[PDB]
RNA sequence: AUCUGCGCAUGGCUCAUUAAAUCAGACGUAAUCUGCCGCAAAAAUCUUGCGGCCGCAAAAUUGGAUAACUUGGCGAAACGCCAAGCUAAUACAUGAACCAACCGGGUGUUCUCCACGUGAGACGCCCAGCGAAUGAAUGACAGUAAAACCAAUGCCUUGCAGUAACACCCAGCAGUGUUGACUCAAUUCAUUCCGUGCGAAAGCCGGCUUGUU
């Protein structure tokens, strides 16, 4: 079947390699997952040694981490907005490592309110900072003293969608985990998205 | 209130995908003090063994190279070789020559032979044609590349 | 995987005749490396002569009459190796597998309270789950809580019956060692110095009792005592002293003529 | 009986090799330095059994002991250790009500939720310990123990350290 | 009902042969947990809990050794500072 | 006889292909997979039986199927085949509370106290096993000497000598993994694992002294 060997390749001299053996199972490749955005569907793959890879065909949710807050939440995948390989992967809503996605910002907004006592949804189920023990208020002040959130993420939370980068490999593990874009990386990709509306 | 994030450096980011180090987070609001250089920026660097000094460009530079042995996960193990730079026309890759004399027993005499090796060159070196370099064996980095430049003499 | 072992391909130290059989017993995986081990069947049939052939060797071994490190081993393909203690309680036999000056395996007879002690060279040190320090020895043993001063290359003298470490001898200059590999295998000497070549093989320079200086790779040395005077284990008859070949031939000839 | 070259095995109960021959009163040891165990004929028999032999992993010499059994430092002492008095929740005035009637010389609190009280009489310290051990104070179960410390040594140290404090102040 | 004797009601088939004593074939009862089996099952849990508690004891001894060594170094340092 | 478990990827044969291939000596895999064999590790789990989710009790007395076999058999034959009826396993599936520990994280608009909140202590609640995934922090230091100010906090007594750290039940229950070099070993925090993982095989056999350890 599909092979990964260098036998079919040309030599650096440009000569043709004369193959004198049949293909081996130890050098095989598999067809790509081509994971798309949709309701969860996975297919186990028995790999060498009896271990199983999880070939995800469709994924809709994953663990997305806020690095500066050192937290993570299970959130819904809303859209795929940018892919550095080609825009056809964006058009087909393919999920691969390092692609840029938009995920639901509600769990991150709610955690901020619970952990810092700051409700980002000012000026308009939902945690209320008023119902807090006086000890929790003091811990809120202690956490809030050495803390500065960036406006770019803060604005994205307000709109309900926040951009993130996939950090896992859905074709190998069957997961769509990621990390929220921050700082210069967010500004880079915001400029890429700003190009052509 | 609000956090002052670092700005995009256009001199480095021209690859259609954001260039970054995988070992560290450059956006960390509180630097860990472990991987901070003299300029205050966060930059991953490691010491390779065998008594090789990590170049200052690696320590306090701005380049992003996932194949550099001083700022990435590429490790040096196996053979350590010396050679002469033969060509620098590729991006981050150089061709070196190893000239040597081969002995022929029947005639009790030598002949001049040479071998060519494709070697990855980190942006921290900048060697020229005719320069002498020290190269360390690493994992396969391309179809032909098996060595990384360690020192330019 | 490979299940057979041609007799020509078998280690020469097993002393199996090239004309008697096509195959030799292939050692199973286990405590010692295949090239650096003595199979139990070879020990029971070719060395101890208790078994005339393999079928009698199977008779002895399957009954658990042969103990290795205070544990009956019923497989003739079990890979017994260096410093192992082999005991047959029925015949009252107790010996340690060691190397003589010529590099061959030797059955050095042991007394009681000596068969309970075995030396193990630490080959690796790692951390297990729960932050538990683990030492891996030359015979495949894993020690769950070694001495905090233990280092790679050191030797742990270990009570087999009670399954506990009782002492540690560090790998330093001036210590007595025995060579376990190479052309110098079986020689006993004192560490003069160790040359360090990072990323390559360290070289240990040793000096025996007679003053002869020799060398080998650091992986082939095995610390066995504080110095040459006080060893922590019984050694073979020749005491690890290489002897000049011309003088050895002359002494054997004189001894033969004295006999006749 | 006195034993030379005790070696390792500092555990007092690990000296039961003498306990095998006859009962042991106390064992005072200093690891490899020495070890003394604490009728007379039985000790002599244990001397013949263990001396000049590598027992317990080292050569032990059971010599007759010229040292009396060590006195417990807790006995005849005028200081008491009290737990779990919590300083952030209890004031010194409320602490003294626990000691009311007994009368004290000195009171000190520490961050480990324990207090040291120096009483005037060893009998007062002994009576307080026996009648207040396992009692209830300030919403917690109490724990009082006779302390081997002494107030006269602390005052001597304070006088000796005052000179250093004054000299460093002038420095 | 439970606690009854299942061995009493097993089906026995009679085999008749001329000159033979009419062997009565009955099966061997499976999953018949005897008091011996109950003891064997209970011993497994006893050994398992004993082993983990033994490991905790070894962990305690090793931690004590490390802590005591650091304590000895600390107070030796204090003694040297005072003695000079 | 037949289910189950292991092997049949070894041996034996041959030399057609094959020149940056194969092979030899010498090295690498920190770029990985690895049954059998050796030495080790294992505290996740709401189960069962009698009565009405609740109570009492504890050596867990778990559940469905399918071979051989029986019946009817198809087919010229086929290391070819149906259908029905039985019954097992260390096959397959399910599932074990208390006994039984140490440790941590988040909290209650809950109590008992101190000062007028880097306060303390309890109880209540949700998580806290191996392995796996993502993110965060560790995985060391090793290029200089003295003084004051304030806030809190340690001692000393009612101002800093002395002082490993730590608000009790543990006053030393890791301040210290490894390599030549690691994003590795390992630990802590957050979130996750949906079958593509994890029984004490709910297993077998002996010895006596016959043993709800
Ligand atoms: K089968
Ligand atoms: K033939
Ligand atoms: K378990
Ligand atoms: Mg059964
Ligand atoms: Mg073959
Ligand atoms: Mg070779
Ligand atoms: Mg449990
Ligand atoms: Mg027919
Ligand atoms: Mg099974
Ligand atoms: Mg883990
Ligand atoms: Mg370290
Ligand atoms: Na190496």
């Amino acid at each position: 079947g599909i092979v990964r060997s260098r036998l079919h390749k040309r030599k650096i001299t440009g000569g043709k390699t004369k193959i004198h053996r049949k293909r081996m199972k130890a050098e095989l490749g598999r067809l790509p997952a081509n994971t798309r955005l949709g309701a969860r569907r996975v297919s186990p793959v028995r790999a060498r040694g009896g271990n199983f890879k999880i070939r995800a065909l469709r994924l809709d949710t994953g663990n997305f981490a806020w690095a500066s807050e050192a937290i993570a939440h299970r959130v819904r995948l809303l859209d795929v907005v940018y892919n550095a390989t080609s825009n056809e992967l964006v058009r087909t809503k393919t999920l691969v490592k390092n692609c840029i996605v938009a995920v639901d910002a509600a769990p991150f907004k709610r955690w901020y309110a619970k952990h810092y006592g700051i409700d980002l949804d000012a000026d308009k189920d939902k945690y209320d900072v008023n119902k807090a023990s006086p000890k929790l208020q003091r811990e809120w002040t202690r956490r809030r003293r050495n803390h500065r959130v960036e406006k770019a993420i803060a604005d994205q939370l307000r709109e309900g969608r926040v951009l993130a980068r996939i950090t896992s490999r859905p074709g190998q593990s069957g997961r769509a985990d990621g990390i929220l874009l921050e700082g210069a990386e967010l500004q880079f990709y915001l400029k890429r998205l700003e190009k052509k509306k | 209130q609000y956090y002052h994030a670092h700005a995009v450096d256009a001199t480095i980011q021209h690859e259609k995908a954001y260039q970054r180090q995988t070992a560290v987070n450059e956006n960390m609001h509180r630097p860990s003090r472990k991987h901070v250089n003299k300029s205050g920026h966060i930059r991953y660097s490691k010491k390779i063994g065998l008594g090789f000094k990590t170049p200052a460009k690696a320590l306090n530079g701005k380049y992003i190279d996932r194949k550099c042995p001083f700022t990435s996960n590429v490790v040096i193990r196996g053979r350590i070789l010396r050679g002469v730079v033969h060509s620098t026309k590729m991006h981050r890759t150089i061709i070196i020559r190893r000239n040597y004399l081969h002995f022929i027993k029947k005639y009790q005499r030598y002949q001049k032979r040479h071998k060519s090796l494709a070697v990855h060159c980190s942006p921290a070196f900048d060697p020229k044609q005719g320069d002498e370099v020290v190269i360390g064996q690493c994992r396969p980095l391309s179809k032909t590349i098996r060595y990384n430049v360690l020192e330019v003499v | 995987a490979k299940k057979h072992l041609k007799r020509l391909y078998a280690p020469k130290d097993w002393m199996l005749s090239k004309l008697t059989g096509v195959f030799a017993p292939r050692p199973r995986p286990g405590p010692h490396k295949l090239r650096e081990c003595l199979p139990l069947l070879v020990i029971i049939r070719n060395r101890l002569k208790y078994a005339l052939n393999a079928r009698e060797g199977e008779m002895i071994l399957r009954q658990g009459l042969v103990h290795v490190d205070n544990h009956p081993r019923r497989d003739g393909k079990y890979p017994a190796g260096f410093m192992d203690v082999v005991e047959i309680p029925k015949t009252g036999d107790r010996f340690r597998l060691m190397y003589d000056v010529k590099g061959r395996f030797a059955l050095v007879n042991l007394s009681e309270a000596e068969a309970q002690i075995k030396l193990m060279k630490v080959v690796n040190l790692y951390t297990a789950t729960g932050r538990v320090p683990v030492a891996v020895t030359h015979d495949g043993h894993r020690i769950r809580y070694p001495d905090p001063h233990t280092s790679i290359g050191d030797t742990i003298v270990y009570n087999v019956k009670e399954k506990k470490c009782v002492d540690l001898i560090k790998n330093r200059q001036g210590k007595a060692v025995i060579v376990t590999g190479g052309a110098n295998r079986g020689r006993i000497g004192e560490i003069v110095k160790v040359e360090c070549h990072p990323g390559a093989f360290n070289i240990a320079h040793l000096k025996d009792a007679s003053g002869a200086e020799f060398a080998t790779r650091a992986a082939n040395i095995f610390v066995i005592g504080k110095d040459l005077n006080n060893l922590q284990v019984t050694v073979p008859k020749q005491q690890g002293l290489r002897m000049n070949v011309i003088q050895e031939r002359e002494e054997r000839l004189i001894a033969a003529e004295a006999r006749k | 009986v006195y034993v030379k070259n005790w070696g390792t095995g500092s555990v007092a109960d690990a000296a039961n090799v003498f306990s095998a021959a006859g009962k042991v009163v106390k064992v005072q040891l200093r690891r490899q330095r020495y070890a003394i165990v604490f009728n007379s004929a039985a000790v002599k028999k244990a001397i013949d059994l263990f001396n000049e032999k590598e027992v317990l992993g080292k050569t032990v010499l059971v010599v007759p002991a010229k040292t009396s059994p060590k006195p417990d430092a807790h006995e005849n002492s005028s200081c008491v250790f009290v737990s779990p008095i919590f300083r952030p929740s209890t004031t010194k005035a409320q602490v003294m009500e626990l000691f009311a009637g007994v009368k004290v010389q000195r009171l000190r609190m520490y961050r480990q939720n324990f207090a040291y009280a120096y009483l005037d009489s060893p009998a007062a310290a002994k009576k307080f310990v026996e009648e207040k051990n396992g009692t209830e104070f300030r919403g917690h179960t109490l724990r009082v123990a006779l302390s081997a410390r002494s107030l006269e040594k602390l005052r001597a140290r304070q006088e000796a350290a005052n000179v250093v404090i004054a000299a460093h102040r002038h420095y | 009902s439970r606690t009854e004797d299942v061995r009493k009601y097993v089906v026995r088939r009679r085999v008749v042969k001329s000159g033979k004593k009419d062997r009565l074939k009955a099966p061997k009862i499976q999953r018949l947990i005897t008091p011996r089996v109950k003891a064997r099952r209970a011993k497994k849990a006893k050994d398992a809990i004993a082993k983990v508690r033994a490991s905790a004891a070894e962990r305690r001894e090793y931690l004590r050794l490390i802590a005591s060594n650091r304590r000895a170094l600390r107070q030796r340092d204090h003694s040297k500072k005072h003695t000079r």
